[PDB]
Protein backbone atom coordinates (compact mmCIF):
# COMPACT_ATOMS: atom_id res chain seq x y z
CA UNK A 1 0.00 0.00 0.00
CA UNK A 2 1.40 3.43 -1.35
CA UNK A 3 1.61 6.38 0.88
CA UNK A 4 -2.06 7.55 2.03
CA UNK A 5 -4.43 9.07 4.26
CA UNK A 6 -6.41 6.60 6.53
CA UNK A 7 -8.25 7.16 9.60
CA UNK A 8 -7.20 8.06 13.11
CA UNK A 9 -10.44 8.30 15.28
CA UNK A 10 -9.26 10.54 18.46
CA UNK A 11 -11.31 9.75 21.64
CA UNK A 12 -10.19 12.21 24.45
CA UNK A 13 -12.18 10.27 27.01
CA UNK A 14 -10.44 7.33 26.15
CA UNK A 15 -6.96 9.27 27.02
CA UNK A 16 -8.77 10.42 30.72
CA UNK A 17 -8.60 14.18 29.55
CA UNK A 18 -12.67 14.40 29.88
CA UNK A 19 -11.77 15.80 33.13
CA UNK A 20 -10.51 19.50 31.40
CA UNK A 21 -12.22 18.92 27.73
CA UNK A 22 -15.75 19.42 27.86
CA UNK A 23 -16.32 18.96 23.74
CA UNK A 24 -15.60 17.55 21.61
CA UNK A 25 -14.53 14.49 23.13
CA UNK A 26 -14.07 13.07 19.96
CA UNK A 27 -12.97 14.17 16.33
CA UNK A 28 -11.37 12.40 13.22
CA UNK A 29 -7.57 13.33 13.29
CA UNK A 30 -6.42 10.70 10.36
CA UNK A 31 -2.76 9.69 9.72
CA UNK A 32 -0.34 8.63 6.81
CA UNK A 33 1.48 5.88 6.53
CA UNK A 34 2.39 3.48 3.17
CA UNK A 35 5.46 3.04 0.82
CA UNK A 36 7.22 6.22 -0.65
CA UNK A 37 8.79 4.29 -3.98
CA UNK A 38 10.01 5.49 -7.10
CA UNK A 39 8.97 7.67 -8.81
CA UNK A 40 7.06 9.64 -6.40
CA UNK A 41 3.82 10.64 -7.96
CA UNK A 42 2.18 13.86 -7.98
CA UNK A 43 -0.19 13.67 -5.26
CA UNK A 44 2.50 13.00 -3.17
CA UNK A 45 4.57 16.58 -3.36
CA UNK A 46 7.99 14.86 -3.13
CA UNK A 47 10.47 17.82 -2.42
CA UNK A 48 13.83 17.56 -4.39
CA UNK A 49 15.42 15.99 -1.30
CA UNK A 50 12.98 12.96 -1.11
CA UNK A 51 13.51 12.07 -4.52
CA UNK A 52 17.19 11.70 -4.28
CA UNK A 53 16.69 9.96 -1.38
CA UNK A 54 14.40 7.77 -2.35
CA UNK A 55 16.88 6.80 -4.97
CA UNK A 56 19.55 6.61 -2.72
CA UNK A 57 17.83 4.26 -0.15
CA UNK A 58 17.17 1.48 -3.14
CA UNK A 59 20.63 1.43 -4.51
CA UNK A 60 21.75 0.88 -0.74
CA UNK A 61 19.49 0.86 2.05
CA UNK A 62 22.40 1.32 4.41
CA UNK A 63 23.44 5.03 3.34
CA UNK A 64 19.20 6.14 4.11
CA UNK A 65 16.09 4.83 4.96
CA UNK A 66 13.67 5.18 2.65
CA UNK A 67 11.54 8.81 2.29
CA UNK A 68 8.50 8.91 5.27
CA UNK A 69 4.98 9.40 4.59
CA UNK A 70 3.68 12.25 6.48
CA UNK A 71 0.98 14.59 6.07
CA UNK A 72 1.76 17.81 4.49
CA UNK A 73 -1.28 19.93 5.07
CA UNK A 74 -3.49 20.04 8.38
CA UNK A 75 -6.20 22.13 9.28
CA UNK A 76 -7.19 23.14 12.65
CA UNK A 77 -10.13 22.09 15.32
CA UNK A 78 -11.91 23.89 18.44
CA UNK A 79 -11.87 22.89 21.71
CA UNK A 80 -14.12 24.12 24.80
CA UNK A 81 -12.40 23.44 27.71
CA UNK A 82 -11.33 24.42 31.39
CA UNK A 83 -8.48 25.66 32.33
CA UNK A 84 -6.27 25.94 35.28
CA UNK A 85 -7.64 29.31 36.99
CA UNK A 86 -11.33 27.83 35.93
CA UNK A 87 -12.02 29.83 33.17
CA UNK A 88 -13.90 27.56 30.20
CA UNK A 89 -11.88 28.10 26.96
CA UNK A 90 -12.74 27.94 23.29
CA UNK A 91 -9.74 27.78 21.46
CA UNK A 92 -9.11 27.20 17.53
CA UNK A 93 -5.90 24.36 17.77
CA UNK A 94 -4.10 24.13 14.76
CA UNK A 95 -2.34 21.45 12.61
CA UNK A 96 -5.23 18.73 14.23
CA UNK A 97 -6.31 17.00 11.38
CA UNK A 98 -4.50 15.28 8.77
CA UNK A 99 -6.06 16.60 4.84
CA UNK A 100 -3.03 15.61 2.58
CA UNK A 101 0.01 13.12 3.35
CA UNK A 102 3.33 12.93 1.26
CA UNK A 103 6.68 11.47 1.22
CA UNK A 104 9.63 13.70 3.05
CA UNK B 1 -2.82 21.23 -15.91
CA UNK B 2 -1.49 17.94 -17.95
CA UNK B 3 -4.11 15.36 -17.19
CA UNK B 4 -2.06 11.49 -17.50
CA UNK B 5 -2.84 7.98 -17.89
CA UNK B 6 -2.60 5.66 -14.87
CA UNK B 7 -3.36 1.86 -14.53
CA UNK B 8 -0.80 0.38 -12.23
CA UNK B 9 -0.82 2.50 -9.28
CA UNK B 10 -3.55 5.54 -9.49
CA UNK B 11 -4.50 7.54 -7.12
CA UNK B 12 -8.34 8.22 -5.15
CA UNK B 13 -8.62 11.87 -5.50
CA UNK B 14 -8.81 10.99 -9.10
CA UNK B 15 -10.86 8.37 -11.33
CA UNK B 16 -11.15 6.73 -14.43
CA UNK B 17 -7.53 6.34 -14.86
CA UNK B 18 -6.88 9.90 -14.96
CA UNK B 19 -4.46 11.77 -13.01
CA UNK B 20 -4.04 15.88 -13.17
CA UNK B 21 -0.72 17.44 -12.95
CA UNK B 22 1.84 21.01 -12.95
CA UNK B 23 4.57 18.35 -14.13
CA UNK B 24 4.57 15.51 -16.44
CA UNK B 25 3.14 12.29 -17.60
CA UNK B 26 5.44 9.19 -16.86
CA UNK B 27 5.61 5.77 -18.02
CA UNK B 28 7.76 3.04 -16.11
CA UNK B 29 8.35 -0.26 -17.18
CA UNK B 30 10.21 -2.28 -14.64
CA UNK B 31 11.16 -6.51 -13.41
CA UNK B 32 9.84 -7.49 -10.38
CA UNK B 33 11.08 -10.27 -8.81
CA UNK B 34 8.94 -12.66 -11.21
CA UNK B 35 11.04 -11.22 -14.04
CA UNK B 36 7.99 -10.38 -16.34
CA UNK B 37 8.26 -6.86 -17.87
CA UNK B 38 5.54 -4.77 -15.02
CA UNK B 39 4.71 -1.67 -17.19
CA UNK B 40 3.12 1.75 -14.75
CA UNK B 41 2.08 4.95 -15.53
CA UNK B 42 0.87 8.21 -13.91
CA UNK B 43 1.39 11.92 -12.88
CA UNK B 44 4.89 13.47 -11.85
CA UNK B 45 4.95 16.80 -10.13
CA UNK B 46 7.31 19.97 -11.66
CA UNK B 47 9.77 19.88 -8.30
CA UNK B 48 11.86 16.68 -8.32
CA UNK B 49 11.30 15.84 -12.42
CA UNK B 50 14.68 16.64 -13.21
CA UNK B 51 15.77 13.69 -11.49
CA UNK B 52 12.92 11.22 -11.49
CA UNK B 53 12.66 11.72 -15.19
CA UNK B 54 15.81 9.90 -15.92
CA UNK B 55 17.14 6.24 -14.78
CA UNK B 56 19.29 5.71 -12.27
CA UNK B 57 20.47 1.97 -12.00
CA UNK B 58 19.48 0.01 -9.06
CA UNK B 59 21.08 -3.29 -8.52
CA UNK B 60 18.75 -6.68 -9.38
CA UNK B 61 16.47 -3.89 -10.57
CA UNK B 62 15.86 -3.01 -14.07
CA UNK B 63 14.09 -0.24 -14.17
CA UNK B 64 13.39 2.35 -16.89
CA UNK B 65 10.99 5.53 -17.13
CA UNK B 66 10.22 8.27 -19.16
CA UNK B 67 8.21 11.59 -19.35
CA UNK B 68 6.46 14.00 -21.38
CA UNK B 69 4.20 17.08 -21.30
CA UNK B 70 3.47 17.57 -25.32
CA UNK B 71 0.16 16.58 -25.01
CA UNK B 72 -2.91 15.16 -22.31
CA UNK B 73 -2.63 11.24 -22.00
CA UNK B 74 0.69 11.58 -23.72
CA UNK B 75 1.85 8.39 -21.64
CA UNK B 76 -0.07 6.20 -23.58
CA UNK B 77 2.95 6.76 -26.47
CA UNK B 78 5.53 6.40 -24.18
CA UNK B 79 7.28 2.75 -24.50
CA UNK B 80 10.55 2.66 -22.18
CA UNK B 81 12.42 -0.35 -22.63
CA UNK B 82 14.09 -2.63 -20.03
CA UNK B 83 18.32 -1.87 -19.62
CA UNK B 84 19.95 -4.38 -21.35
CA UNK B 85 22.26 -7.14 -18.75
CA UNK C 1 18.85 7.25 19.10
CA UNK C 2 16.75 10.17 19.04
CA UNK C 3 15.09 11.75 15.93
CA UNK C 4 18.05 13.50 14.18
CA UNK C 5 19.91 14.90 11.55
CA UNK C 6 22.69 12.19 10.10
CA UNK C 7 25.22 12.42 6.99
CA UNK C 8 24.16 11.65 3.41
CA UNK C 9 26.85 11.71 0.88
CA UNK C 10 25.72 12.15 -2.81
CA UNK C 11 27.71 11.14 -5.30
CA UNK C 12 25.80 12.17 -8.92
CA UNK C 13 28.53 10.26 -11.03
CA UNK C 14 27.54 7.17 -8.83
CA UNK C 15 23.90 7.83 -9.87
CA UNK C 16 25.15 7.71 -14.01
CA UNK C 17 24.18 11.21 -13.74
CA UNK C 18 27.73 12.69 -14.46
CA UNK C 19 26.36 12.67 -18.81
CA UNK C 20 24.24 15.69 -18.15
CA UNK C 21 25.63 16.81 -14.79
CA UNK C 22 28.88 19.03 -15.16
CA UNK C 23 29.38 20.45 -11.37
CA UNK C 24 29.23 19.31 -8.79
CA UNK C 25 29.17 15.82 -9.15
CA UNK C 26 29.02 15.26 -5.53
CA UNK C 27 27.44 17.31 -2.01
CA UNK C 28 26.36 16.80 1.14
CA UNK C 29 22.44 16.10 1.42
CA UNK C 30 21.89 14.77 5.00
CA UNK C 31 18.72 12.66 5.81
CA UNK C 32 16.45 12.39 8.50
CA UNK C 33 16.31 9.19 11.24
CA UNK C 34 15.56 8.69 14.93
CA UNK C 35 12.80 7.63 17.12
CA UNK C 36 9.75 10.36 17.55
CA UNK C 37 9.20 9.20 21.23
CA UNK C 38 6.89 11.58 23.91
CA UNK C 39 7.16 13.52 24.67
CA UNK C 40 8.05 15.47 21.41
CA UNK C 41 10.91 18.25 22.39
CA UNK C 42 11.20 21.62 21.20
CA UNK C 43 13.92 21.43 18.71
CA UNK C 44 11.86 18.18 16.69
CA UNK C 45 9.33 21.65 16.31
CA UNK C 46 6.27 19.20 16.33
CA UNK C 47 2.69 19.42 15.19
CA UNK C 48 -0.31 19.56 17.38
CA UNK C 49 -1.02 16.46 15.39
CA UNK C 50 2.26 14.56 15.86
CA UNK C 51 1.69 14.76 19.62
CA UNK C 52 -1.71 13.28 19.35
CA UNK C 53 -0.47 10.38 17.36
CA UNK C 54 2.52 9.71 19.46
CA UNK C 55 0.01 9.39 22.06
CA UNK C 56 -2.08 7.50 20.22
CA UNK C 57 0.47 4.68 19.14
CA UNK C 58 1.87 3.90 21.91
CA UNK C 59 -1.48 3.60 23.77
CA UNK C 60 -2.66 1.26 20.86
CA UNK C 61 0.10 0.73 18.01
CA UNK C 62 -2.15 -0.74 16.01
CA UNK C 63 -4.52 2.15 15.77
CA UNK C 64 -1.32 4.49 13.89
CA UNK C 65 2.54 3.72 13.73
CA UNK C 66 4.31 6.54 15.61
CA UNK C 67 5.18 9.90 13.70
CA UNK C 68 7.69 10.23 11.48
CA UNK C 69 11.31 11.55 11.77
CA UNK C 70 11.88 13.84 8.47
CA UNK C 71 12.94 17.16 7.29
CA UNK C 72 11.54 20.73 7.90
CA UNK C 73 13.83 22.76 7.13
CA UNK C 74 16.01 22.54 3.47
CA UNK C 75 18.12 24.67 1.81
CA UNK C 76 19.28 24.63 -2.22
CA UNK C 77 22.13 23.87 -4.52
CA UNK C 78 23.10 25.17 -7.65
CA UNK C 79 24.13 22.33 -10.80
CA UNK C 80 25.86 23.61 -13.40
CA UNK C 81 24.11 20.93 -16.10
CA UNK C 82 23.66 19.96 -19.97
CA UNK C 83 19.52 20.48 -21.02
CA UNK C 84 18.02 18.62 -24.02
CA UNK C 85 18.71 21.34 -26.53
CA UNK C 86 22.44 21.11 -25.56
CA UNK C 87 22.58 24.57 -23.35
CA UNK C 88 24.75 24.34 -20.74
CA UNK C 89 22.70 25.87 -17.79
CA UNK C 90 23.15 26.70 -14.33
CA UNK C 91 20.17 26.34 -11.79
CA UNK C 92 19.47 26.72 -8.45
CA UNK C 93 17.48 23.40 -6.87
CA UNK C 94 15.43 24.27 -4.12
CA UNK C 95 15.00 21.59 -1.15
CA UNK C 96 18.22 20.05 -1.55
CA UNK C 97 19.83 19.58 1.66
CA UNK C 98 18.39 19.26 5.27
CA UNK C 99 18.82 22.15 7.74
CA UNK C 100 16.68 20.70 10.19
CA UNK C 101 14.88 17.57 11.32
CA UNK C 102 11.73 16.86 13.48
CA UNK C 103 8.91 14.45 14.24
CA UNK C 104 5.71 15.42 11.71
CA UNK D 1 13.08 32.67 25.40
CA UNK D 2 13.38 30.22 28.36
CA UNK D 3 16.36 27.88 29.51
CA UNK D 4 15.79 24.25 30.93
CA UNK D 5 18.40 21.52 31.85
CA UNK D 6 18.32 18.49 30.22
CA UNK D 7 20.41 15.24 31.57
CA UNK D 8 18.98 12.71 30.17
CA UNK D 9 18.37 13.39 26.06
CA UNK D 10 19.48 16.60 25.31
CA UNK D 11 20.25 18.06 21.80
CA UNK D 12 23.81 18.91 19.92
CA UNK D 13 22.67 22.26 18.95
CA UNK D 14 22.87 22.72 22.78
CA UNK D 15 25.34 22.23 25.40
CA UNK D 16 25.98 22.24 28.91
CA UNK D 17 22.95 20.50 29.70
CA UNK D 18 20.98 23.86 28.94
CA UNK D 19 18.14 24.14 26.30
CA UNK D 20 16.16 27.01 25.23
CA UNK D 21 12.72 26.98 24.15
CA UNK D 22 9.70 29.27 23.19
CA UNK D 23 7.53 26.52 25.66
CA UNK D 24 8.11 25.21 28.53
CA UNK D 25 10.41 23.18 30.91
CA UNK D 26 9.61 19.64 31.98
CA UNK D 27 10.46 16.82 33.81
CA UNK D 28 9.43 13.44 33.48
CA UNK D 29 9.60 9.99 35.67
CA UNK D 30 8.97 6.77 33.62
CA UNK D 31 9.48 3.22 34.59
CA UNK D 32 11.75 1.30 32.35
CA UNK D 33 11.73 -2.22 31.56
CA UNK D 34 13.64 -2.88 34.75
CA UNK D 35 11.20 -0.51 36.85
CA UNK D 36 13.88 1.63 38.30
CA UNK D 37 12.21 5.24 38.10
CA UNK D 38 14.32 6.77 35.03
CA UNK D 39 13.79 10.42 34.97
CA UNK D 40 14.19 12.77 32.18
CA UNK D 41 14.10 16.51 32.04
CA UNK D 42 13.64 19.04 29.05
CA UNK D 43 11.97 21.63 26.49
CA UNK D 44 9.32 21.51 24.83
CA UNK D 45 7.66 24.45 22.30
CA UNK D 46 4.59 25.54 22.08
CA UNK D 47 2.47 24.34 19.73
CA UNK D 48 1.29 20.84 21.15
CA UNK D 49 2.19 21.54 24.88
CA UNK D 50 -1.48 21.54 25.91
CA UNK D 51 -1.64 18.10 25.46
CA UNK D 52 2.16 17.12 26.32
CA UNK D 53 2.16 18.63 29.61
CA UNK D 54 -0.62 16.28 31.44
CA UNK D 55 -0.44 12.81 31.35
CA UNK D 56 -2.23 9.99 29.77
CA UNK D 57 -2.01 6.44 30.96
CA UNK D 58 -0.39 3.68 28.69
CA UNK D 59 -0.73 0.31 29.43
CA UNK D 60 2.28 -1.86 30.61
CA UNK D 61 4.39 1.98 31.23
CA UNK D 62 4.20 4.02 34.32
CA UNK D 63 4.89 7.58 33.67
CA UNK D 64 4.45 11.41 34.82
CA UNK D 65 5.07 14.60 33.16
CA UNK D 66 5.29 18.21 34.43
CA UNK D 67 5.85 21.53 33.20
CA UNK D 68 6.92 24.95 34.46
CA UNK D 69 7.63 27.91 33.02
CA UNK D 70 8.20 30.40 35.79
CA UNK D 71 11.95 31.41 35.32
CA UNK D 72 15.11 29.44 33.81
CA UNK D 73 15.44 26.01 34.98
CA UNK D 74 12.33 26.03 36.65
CA UNK D 75 12.23 22.27 35.75
CA UNK D 76 15.20 21.89 38.36
CA UNK D 77 12.51 22.17 41.17
CA UNK D 78 10.13 20.19 39.37
CA UNK D 79 9.62 16.41 41.21
CA UNK D 80 6.80 14.25 39.18
CA UNK D 81 5.88 11.00 40.40
CA UNK D 82 4.57 7.97 38.99
CA UNK D 83 0.80 6.61 38.85
CA UNK D 84 0.13 4.40 41.64
CA UNK D 85 -0.78 0.60 40.94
Amino acid sequence: ARCSRKALHVNFKDMGWDDWIIAPLEYEAFHCEGLCEFPLRSHLEPTNHAVIQTLMNSMDPESTPPTCCVPTRLSPISILFIDSANNVVYKQYEDMVVESCGCR
Amino acid sequence: ILRCKCHHHCPEDSVNNICSTDGYCFTMIEEDDSGMPVVTSGCLGLEGSDFQCRDTPIPHQRRSIECCTERNECNKDLHPTLPPL
